[PDB]
């Protein structure tokens, strides 16, 4: 054996064990989700409060790319930031040459090809993050989830991290109960509920909720963080459902 | 035994990394099939969407490389999309440099040459994919050309790829033994698609709904993929006969 | 470019590639340098498992770096050519910019620096060579003898030997060389050098090379007969 | 074990051992403390000597007039990273006539450390940093780990026995956060914090190092007889 | 094998730690700082009696106000000295002044960690950098291949270091004269040296504000050796 | 990274030898024997082809003996492909010297440079050495007739008579026995063929398993001629000395 | 710079080179030696652009001396001249060409013959019985066409050279402050002190 | 990133072997049999077209390739390696010869260039050797007809006739009995077909056999007229029909 | 053709006493026959009790002052907050200016 000691080496199965090992780093991370809605997308993430000394609201994890795309990830946080920095470079050069802001599917493949490139050589390490991201373009709303291997798909709902299975089950109920569609304001509330429900798998430390959204009607197609009254309203909705 | 980790020869003259890349090909558990008509080339592939949370419209292994060339991939999607982007770029450059559309077989050779390099150069791994290129070439007519991680490529009368490829291959062989010709003797592409689905059903022994399949069709001057309703229309026609 | 760090530290603080380069020097043919009151003599062993040699054209063991400085060595022959070439180029470059030939110390310091650079550069192995560098500074009559080694360290010697069985000939020189009274003449210095090689060599035939460097670019290589006379004279005094 | 030869290798449970070993160098380092109010931010550092004949290794470095850090671990790595911060602060001033936000300073350090954890040949930085500053949104304290993780805090501590000071600050949180417009009291709280990490040794005059930045105070370091006030 | 810039599980760089072992094999070098000057002394340690000891150069001038002693793989020091001299002279060219001893030391220590897969390995030599400047007066620095430098009142490096350092711990006080320091270096060198100390196998030097950096003659050191033996017999 | 798969071709053994050079010499010891003999009025080059097949085209073939310029030739022992790389470099080097100085290159200068290239592959670059040993036979107006040999280490030496490749130990003893200084070319031709005939691993030495060449001043007045022997000429010279 | 002459006779090559170094309206020096010894039996004189001349001469000198030490052998005058030509032929298509004209006087010890080569800054080489660079040639070539014989002695060559210097001192516009004369023969290079 | 493999992947073992070259020759041994026979007025090169599937069109896969109008190549071993070698070989005939001398290279020199490319894959950083042996047949004005074998090492040998691959040992012995120095091109084609039948197992016809010749100039294959000195390619690929015609009088 | 230089006019003046020094300059900034600003200062406090003016082409003047101010900042960072003496500042400014010897700062500098 020794097939797992080097990146880009195929095992006799046809697997790249180093990527599968990066997936273990993702599974170890905190829970993050994405909900696609009528005219946009909603992102939410669990922020474990390690200590009282952490300043609330001041260790922001959701990141914006361009002015219309939001990105959140679970796993090695620095790796996620590297991916977003690239995403921003990719989006800037697209807008430079083509004038129009980068479409979400186009942006999804830019990240995909870049992450896939880090599975081609033994001189680089795969990314230790699964990234949920999306936004609104000329063809409406799109939600994506990208994994260490470079694999990504479009999603109605997406989840990753330590509470992914709990969150997935909760996402599937929403898809079944709302075939016509979920509204942006509803999806924000649901996102809060699901992060609280997915927190059961990480319940030693209590946490801080962080939500963002893009909606054609509610945010004018731009990425905005959910703060203040709308955030507290979403927190309360979640608190009522766990009891 | 580091001769199994990089693309150097083993004592018996083999390249294990190339061999293991072939095994990665079936990792998706999807079977694909390509046939030729008089006027067209039809490629079909299974579409398995296990997760209910997936957007089914974004799950695809068929790619539109150029206006005339289509490509279906057997293998993991990251390597599949890697191959697709390169193929698109190569076909675009060819047209700019040489003043005419890149033929299906030339693109196949070029992608096969790139694959060969990864089998010889150490720092680059092979892609765990098998690429099936389809078109109606303006010189050669309906064309199917297929590439693998070894860098091998060849033209086909028809072909199949995937875990249950051998069953589909012999099924097609037996038909062409019977028909005595190199193609499907049919006027419309609609019935060549129907033939493709019919013979996949027989070989695999499974029934398909409109969402269990994925169909690409190449005609003169365009390659296009079918919608769920285009396939449903096609499934109804088979059932009513 | 090939980058690998080949010369690295081991847990005990040794650089094995440098130390193994010293083993290559230990394998090489013996070389000795002895400086007198008014001269330096470089003596060199030549192994006799090679008969049918052509001594006219075969690379000589002692090389002129400039008209006033010479360099002998022990170790890998191919390696030594690279050091000699670089030294000869620096010799001409020094004359060009300073308008004065190199001092023996300076030339030695340069050669040692090259050797050191090959012990902490990526992609290269150290030189399997130690050198004896002898001569006279411009407008100076004081004899100079220096030694370098693969690590890059260099130093001045009244008399020194390198190569195989060099520990035996160093032993001889340590009791037979008086610091208070160095070989007063050319004859005395050549004899002491030949004597020291005869402790290790075998036959004093075509096994010993002797080169004498005197002040003001006065360098000459002795022929077989000239050396053989020293061999003959030493043996007759020995039977006593 | 078999997966700690370099930073480019993941372990089967998804760990980066070279990064973890770099983290270990910080744990061996001498204790340093960081804490802030709404008006000032304060660093306190215990300095370490080789023996009684040697000087005491300096732990605190100035980055700009409004920013600076303290170090625990490999000091040369802190010199590289502090120099990078000095340039980034400087670029912001020369090009935009803008003082670099302490938050951006953190994001920049995160991304510089990260690149050293994903490529062959390199190594992670072997030092932890506590960055304090005062910018357009008031006082700040950051904790830098060479894994890339940067965290904004009211107070913290890194180094050997840092857990004592970190527990103390966690208890004292409600008190020291409201020490506004009083430098000497915020320092006293930090000096009391670092005292919870001492064993057999006590704070002397050439042992203690204190830094402060705030609303009407440039980043300034105190050593020698200037810290005698606080012992 | 393994990367050159690899960390051990205890959080230390293998290659830096191993180079520290090479320095322990080196010949002893001692430095003592006083308010009248800094003294630098070294054990020459000739490998053979035929080697002309005055060609052994382990104490070296960097500038008129800065001197340097070495221990370990001394061939590794040449480029460090070359850099130091250039740094010192370059600063004088750019600023029309003497460069601070600490700034010099920091510049030399910047080279140290510039190895990996830059040079192929760390330096196998430790330096004692002694000098004077107007701001901080007489200073002694110990520069390691780790990139770290400590200021010292007194410091020994090399094979006899841990024994000599313990001796320096007892003997040093803040009122030592230059003459007292000279004798102290000789005394401690004679203790830790293998062969018997004399003017040929040990070398002294000092840096003073007035006369700058000076390596002593063998005649001058011989009299200090004689003065030392007489004083130890005198009680 | 890629460190895992690095053979480290340019390192020392604990004994102070270069692994790859030693192993390349071991490779060369299985190659067909080549002999050079220097006489007072010319030089002989004789080499044995590696086990021949009857369907091999013998006349349009070159394996052992190559021409560097009009005054210098080489006998090869080792990998042919490696040797041709070095031969083309040598050929270019000779033309560079001629272009610079308007004089044909002195033999030793060419030999030194080719040997210096080999040396480089043993000290830096991480590449395998050239698995080749040369016998150089040439003439210039300084030293007249000269024989040299170089090997993968980049070390070269001068000879009156020398062998490379297989059975050098036995071949050298035989040459050392019958060689004398006043020897003529035609005597050297005979010695060369007699030595190969006794050291060969084949049943009997025939024309189709030999390459042969002479460098004489046997042109017309004070000038040197290279003669690469044709198949029929080797057949004749083999009969003339009574080997067949 | 300005005046450099060369005459090849039976057994030697004689080079005469002007002693003046003029910049603007000032003769800065009247004892300048516009020559370098490349090897024991090869001498090169030079004239042209300020700085370029000596820089080139010394660069060639270093290369020939390097060759001598490497091979323990002296290059023939023909070989040295070809090396120098190629350096100038390279130079002329450089970003900044060497503006230097040279004469190379040598004694070939293998042939036992004197040899004189004239090479200009373009790299134009010719072997000649007598040579000159610059405006000097306009007077000396015709003079030497008349008085030169191929079998002359060194003494006859010096008298023939006196005749050239006299003509140049009579008809040339500038004061070139006389010449330094050097002889290249079987015994090497020596300087005539009283000219 | 970037190719960090700047070191040799083929190195000498203690016994003196070059492992990767040996193993490449092993790959050639597994390869399908190909052969070449030199006649007085031409050369024939032949091989079996091993079909991967009956649905595959074996006409689209050419094992025998034109390099220049007067030079052709065939191989045994790894197809993909051969394909790229043909691309490189065709280009080098132009870049390092035709663009300099205005004419095509003689066989021995083109062969020499291919051999160089294969030698470099044996010594350069981060590459394995090519897993093929080539048989190159060609004609040029001053050397006439010639046939060369190029091995993974980069070594090349001129042959009167030879075979490489699967059943080369038996095929070479067969050729030794049949070859003489008076063979006419048609006699060599006949012997080529006989020798190949021994190593072929399944179908033996013009669709399963690939065969080309280097013979007379073909003015009909030139594509233009008007230049007397240009007379057409000597390389010609025999058609499926042309092979079957000769298999009846076998 | 683009001319990268301009002339912003104005004049400056420096006088040194026994225990003081003055550096004066007018505040007018011009191009051609137009006034750009009646109050645009060009004499600056650069720290360490050094005042500096670079008069001529204002874009070069500002660039130089900006670079020297920055040089003072880094001198502190690199040499333990040591004060930059006026003689050392002068030598540093020589190198700033001569660094652009073949594309000069079009200014007369006084400190
Ligand atoms: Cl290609």
């Amino acid at each position: 054996t020794g097939y797992d000691l080097s990146n880009s080496v195929f095992s006799p199965d046809g697997r790249n064990f180093q990527v599968e090992y990066a997936v273990k780093a993702v599974e170890n991370g905190t829970t993050s989700i994405g909900i696609k809605c009528n005219d946009g997308v909603v992102f939410a993430v669990e922020k474990l409060i390690t200590s009282k000394l952490l300043v609330p609201q001041k260790n922001v994890k959701i990141q914006v790319v361009d002015r219309h795309i939001g990105c959140v990830y679970s796993g090695l946080i620095p790796d996620g930031r590297h991916l977003v920095n690239r995403g921003r470079e990719e989006a800037a050069s697209f807008k430079k040459l083509y004038k129009t802001p980068i479409p979400i599917p186009a942006f999804a493949d830019r990240l995909g090809q870049y992450v896939q490139a880090h599975t081609l050589y033994n001189s680089v390490r795969p990314f230790g993050v699964s990234t949920i991201f999306g936004g609104v373009d000329k063809n409406g709303a799109h939600l994506y989830m990208l994994e260490p291997s470079g694999s990504y798909w479009g999603y109605k709902g997406a989840a990753t991290g330590k509470g992914r299975q709990s969150a997935k089950a909760e996402l599937e109920k929403l898809v079944d109960h709302h075939p016509e569609g979920l509204s942006a304001r509803e999806a924000v509330k649901q996102a809060a509920k699901i992060i609280y429900l997915a927190h059961e798998d990480n319940k030693e430390k209590d946490f801080e909720l962080e939500i963002s959204w893009c909606s054609l009607s509610e945010t004018n197609g731009l990425h905005k963080f959910v703060k203040g009254d709308l955030l507290q309203e979403a927190i309360d909705f979640a608190q009522k459902e766990i009891n | 035994g580091y001769d199994r980790h990089i693309t150097i020869f083993s004592p018996e003259g083999r390249l294990y990394q190339v061999e293991y890349a072939f095994k990665a090909t079936n990792q998706t558990n999807i079977n694909s099939l390509a046939v030729r008509g008089k006027d067209c080339t039809v490629v079909i592939s299974q579409k398995k969407v296990p997760d209910k949370l997936l957007d089914p419209t974004t799950v695809s292994y068929i790619f539109c490389i150029s206006r005339t060339i289509g490509m279906v991939v057997n293998g993991p999607i990251p390597d599949a999309r890697n191959a697709a982007l390169r193929a698109k770029a190569e076909a675009a450059e060819f047209r700019y440099k040489y003043g005419y559309d890149m033929p299906c077989d030339v693109l196949a050779k070029r992608m096969a040459n790139l694959s060969q390099i990864y089998t010889q150069r150490a720092y680059m791994r092979p892609l765990g994919v098998i690429l099936t290129f389809v078109s109606v070439d303006e010189e050669l007519g309906p064309s199917i050309y297929k590439t693998d991680p070894a860098g091998y490529y060849v033209g086909y009368k028809a072909t199949a790829t995937g875990p249950k490829q051998q069953e589909i291959t012999t099924n097609l062989e037996n038909h062409f033994k019977k028909s005595k010709i190199d193609h499907i003797n049919e006027e419309s592409w609609e019935k060549v698609v129907e033939f493709a689905i019919t013979h996949m059903i027989d070989a695999l022994g499974t029934e398909f709904s409109k969402n269990d399949l994925e169909v690409g069709v190449a005609t003169k001057d365009k390659f296009f993929t079918l919608s769920a309703e285009n396939i449903e229309e096609r499934l109804v026609a088979i059932a009513e006969q | 470019g090939y980058d690998r760090a080949l010369s690295i530290f081991s847990p005990d603080g040794h650089i094995f590639q440098v130390e193994y380069a010293l083993e290559a020097v230990k394998r090489g043919t013996c070389a000795v340098g002895v400086k007198g009151k008014n001269c330096v003599v470089l003596g060199c062993e030549r192994r006799s498992t090679l008969k049918l040699q052509d001594t006219r054209i075969t690379p000589s063991k002692v090389s002129k770096i400039d008209s006033h400085v010479v360099l002998s060595f022990s170790g890998l022959n191919a390696d030594s050519r690279i050091l000699i070439e670089k030294a000869r180029v620096e010799a001409q470059s020094h004359r060009l910019t300073l308008e004065d030939p190199v001092t023996v110390e300076y030339l030695t310091r340069y050669v040692a620096g090259v050797q050191q650079r090959y012990t902490q550069s990526g992609g290269v192995r150290p030189f399997g060579v130690s050198t004896l560098i002898a001569g006279f500074d411009p407008r100076d009559d004081e004899p100079k003898l220096y030694q370098t080694e693969p690590s890059g360290i260099y130093s001045s010697w009244s008399a020194q030997t390198i190569g195989r069985n060099s520990k035996t000939v160093r032993e001889f020189l340590e009791k037979n060389y008086d610091r208070k009274e160095p070989p007063a003449t050319v004859e005395e210095c050549v004899k002491l050098t030949v004597r020291s090689l005869l402790e290790v060599v075998q036959t004093g035939a075509k096994n010993i090379e002797i080169t004498v460097v005197k002040p003001d670019s006065d360098i000459v290589a002795l022929s077989s007969e000239e050396i053989n006379q020293y061999v003959t004279q030493i043996e007759q005094e020995k039977q006593e | 074990n078999n997966y700690d030869g370099d930073t480019v290798t993941f372990s089967p449970t998804g760990r980066l051992f070279q990064v973890e070993y770099a983290l270990e160098a910080i744990k061996q380092g001498s204790v340093t403390v960081g804490l802030r109010s709404n008006t000032h931010a304060v660093l306190v550092a215990l300095k370490r000597n080789a023996d009684e004949l040697s000087s005491y290794q300096k732990k605190i470095i100035k980055c700009d007039e409004h920013m600076g850090l303290s170090l625990a671990g490999l000091a040369p790595d802190a010199r590289v990273l502090s120099n990078y911060l000095r340039q980034q602060c400087n670029y912001s001033s020369l090009v935009f006539n803008r003082k670099l936000a302490v938050e951006r300073a953190g994001h920049l350090l995160c991304d510089k450390a990260q690149k050293n954890t994903q490529s062959y040949g390199g190594r992670p930085y072997g030092v932890g940093l506590l960055i304090i500053g005062y910018d357009k949104s008031g006082a700040h304290l950051l904790e830098f780990q060479p894994s890339g993780n940067v965290t904004e805090l009211y107070g913290t501590a890194i180094g050997a026995r840092s857990q004592g000071a970190k527990t103390y600050l966690e208890r004292t949180l409600d008190t020291f956060i409201k020490i506004d417009g009083n430098p000497d009291e915020l320092i006293k709280a930090g000096v009391e914090a670092i005292s919870q990490s001492l064993r057999d040794e006590s704070l002397t005059v050439d042992n203690l190092s204190i830094a402060i930045v705030g609303k009407d105070t440039p980043f300034t370091i105190y050593d020698g007889e200037a810290v005698a006030k606080y012992i | 094998d393994r990367g050159v810039s690899t960390f051990s599980p205890e959080g230390r760089l293998f290659q830096v730690e191993y180079s520290l072992e090479a320095i322990k094999l080196g010949s002893t070098a001692i430095g003592i700082a006083t308010k009248e000057g800094v003294v630098l002394g070294v054990e020459k340690r000739a490998t053979s009696p035929l080697l002309e000891s005055d060609s052994i150069e382990k104490i070296v001038e960097i500038d008129r106000h800065i001197g340097c002693a070495m221990s370990g793989l001394t061939a590794d020091a040449r480029s460090m000295i070359e850099h130091a001299r250039t740094a010192a002279v370059t600063h004088n060219l750019y600023y029309d002044e003497d460069i601070n001893v600490e700034s010099l030391t920091q510049s030399v220590c910047d080279l140290a960690l510039r190895f990996g897969e830059l040079m192929s390995r760390p330096f196998g030599v430790a330096l004692l950098i002694a000098g004077h400047d107007a701001d901080d007066g007489y200073q002694l620095f110990h520069a390691e291949p780790s990139g770290t430098f400590y200021r010292y009142n007194a410091k020994a490096i090399g094979s006899g270091s841990e024994g000599a350092q313990a001796e320096l711990l007892n003997e040093w006080h803040s009122s030592l004269t230059l003459k007292e320091a000279e004798l102290l270096v000789l005394k401690i060198l004679k203790q830790v040296m293998e062969e018997k100390l004399d003017e040929n196998n040990a070398q002294l030097s000092c840096i003073t504000k007035q006369d700058g950096f000076k390596i002593y003659d063998n005649e001058k050191t011989a009299e200090l050796i004689k003065e030392l033996k007489e004083k130890e017999a005198a009680e | 990274g890629s460190r895992r798969y690095d053979s480290r071709t340019t390192i020392f053994s604990p004994e102070g030898r270069l692994y790859q050079v030693e192993y390349a010499l071991e490779s060369i010891s299985h190659a067909g024997t080549a002999i050079g003999i220097m006489a007072s009025d010319g030089i002989v080059l004789a080499a044995e082809r590696k086990v021949t097949s009857t369907l091999l085209e013998q006349d349009t073939s070159t394996e052992k003996l190559y021409k560097l310029n009009d005054k210098i030739a080489v006998a090869v022992a080792g990998l042919t492909a490696d040797a041709e790389i070095l031969i083309n470099t040598a050929r270019i080097h000779a033309q560079n010297y001629l272009k610079t100085y308007n004089e044909d290159i002195p033999v030793e200068i060419l030999v030194r440079r080719l040997s210096d290239i080999k040396q480089g592959y043993t000290q830096h670059g991480g590449l395998r050495p050239f698995g080749v040993s040369f016998i150089y036979a040439g003439y210039d107006d300084r030293y007249g007739y000269q024989l040299y040999t170089s090997n993968p280490s980049g070390n070269y030496t001068g000879w009156k008579a020398i062998s490379v490749g297989a059975n050098t130990s036995a071949a050298q003893t035989l040459l050392q026995m019958d060689y004398k200084d006043d020897m003529k070319v035609d005597d050297a031709i005979e010695l060369a063929l007699k030595t190969l005939s006794k050291t060969t691993d084949s049943s009997a030495l025939t024309y189709d398993r030999l390459e042969f060449a002479t460098i004489r001043k046997g042109a017309n007045d004070g000038e040197v001629y290279q003669k690469i022997f044709k198949p029929q000429e080797i057949k004749d010279i083999l009969v003339k000395t009574g080997i067949t | 710079m300005d005046i450099i002459l060369g005459i090849r006779v039976q057994d030697s090559v004689i080079l005469a080179s002007s002693k003046a170094v003029t910049r603007g309206i000032s003769v800065l020096k009247d004892s300048d030696d516009k020559t370098r010894q490349l090897s024991p039996h090869t001498l090169m004189s030079f004239a042209g652009e300020a700085g370029d001349t000596v820089q080139f001469a010394e660069y060639i000198q270093a290369n020939i001396q390097l060759y001598s030490i490497r091979e323990d052998y002296e290059l023939s005058p023909q070989a040295v001249s070809s090396f120098v030509r190629q350096e100038l032929a390279k130079s002329i298509r450089s970003r900044r060409p060497y503006q230097v004209n040279v004469l190379i006087g040598g004694y070939d010890k293998k042939k036992n013959k004197p040899e004189l080569y004239q090479i200009d800054y373009l790299g134009t080489k010719v072997e000649l019985p007598y040579g000159a660079h610059g405006y000097s040639g306009f007077y000396t070539f015709s003079l030497l066409d008349h008085h030169y014989r191929p079998d002359m002695t060194t003494e006859e060559g010096l008298d023939l050279l006196k005749l050239c210097v006299q003509e140049l001192e009579k008809r040339m516009p500038m004061d070139f402050k006389g010449v330094i004369v050097k002889i290249v023969d079987k015994d090497g290079i020596r300087q005539v002190d009283d000219f | 990133m970037t190719d960090r493999y700047s070191f040799s992947l083929t190195t000498f073992s203690p016994s003196g072997k070059l492992g990767q070259i040996d193993y490449a020759l092993t790959a050639v041994k597994q390869g399908v049999t190909s052969l070449g026979i030199k006649a007085t007025n031409g050369v024939v090169i032949a091989t079996e077209k091993k079909s991967s599937s009956p649905l595959a069109m074996s006409e689209t896969l050419s094992k025998v390739s034109l390099l220049t109008p007067d030079i052709g190549a065939v191989y045994s071993g790894m197809g993909p390696d051969y394909r790229v070698l043909v691309d490189k070989s065709r280009k080098v005939a132009h870049t390092s010869y035709k663009r300099i001398y205005g004419e095509y290279p003689p066989t021995k020199l083109l062969v020499s260039e291919v051999a160089k490319i294969m030698q470099e894959a044996t010594q350069s950083g981060g590459v394995r050797p090519f897993g093929v042996s080539l048989l190159i047949a060609g004609h040029d004005e001053f050397n006439g007809f010639s046939l060369y074998q190029v091995d993974p090492s980069g070594s090349y040998f001129p042959w009167k006739a030879t075979a490489i691959g699967k059943g080369s040992v038996a095929a070479k012995t067969f050729l030794e009995k049949r070859w003489n120095d008076e063979l006419e091109l048609e006699d060599a084609i006949h012997i080529a077909l006989l020798t190949l039948k021994e190593s072929v197992e399944g179908e033996f016809n013009g669709d399963t056999i690939e065969l080309a010749i280097i013979g007379d100039e073909n003015p009909d294959l030139l594509g233009y007229t008007g230049i007397p000195t240009d007379k057409g390619p000597r390389f010609r690929k025999l058609t499926s029909q042309e092979i079957n015609d000769r298999l009846e009088a076998l | 053709q683009f001319n990268p230089y301009g002339d912003n006019g104005g004049t400056i003046l420096g006088i040194a006493g026994e225990d003081f020094a003055v550096l004066a300059g007018d505040t007018r900034n011009i191009t051609d026959y137009s006034i750009n600003s009646r109050y645009e200062p060009k004499v600056f406090d650069c720290g360490d009790n050094i005042v500096m003016s670079a008069n001529g082409f204002a874009a070069d003047g500002d660039a130089l002052v900006k670079r020297f101010k920055n040089s003072v900042k880094w001198y502190h960072f690199d040499h333990n907050d040591k004060k930059l003496s006026i003689n050392s500042a002068a030598r540093n400014i020589q190198h700033l200016l001569y660094g652009k010897r073949f594309f000069p700062y079009y200014v007369h500098t006084i400190i």
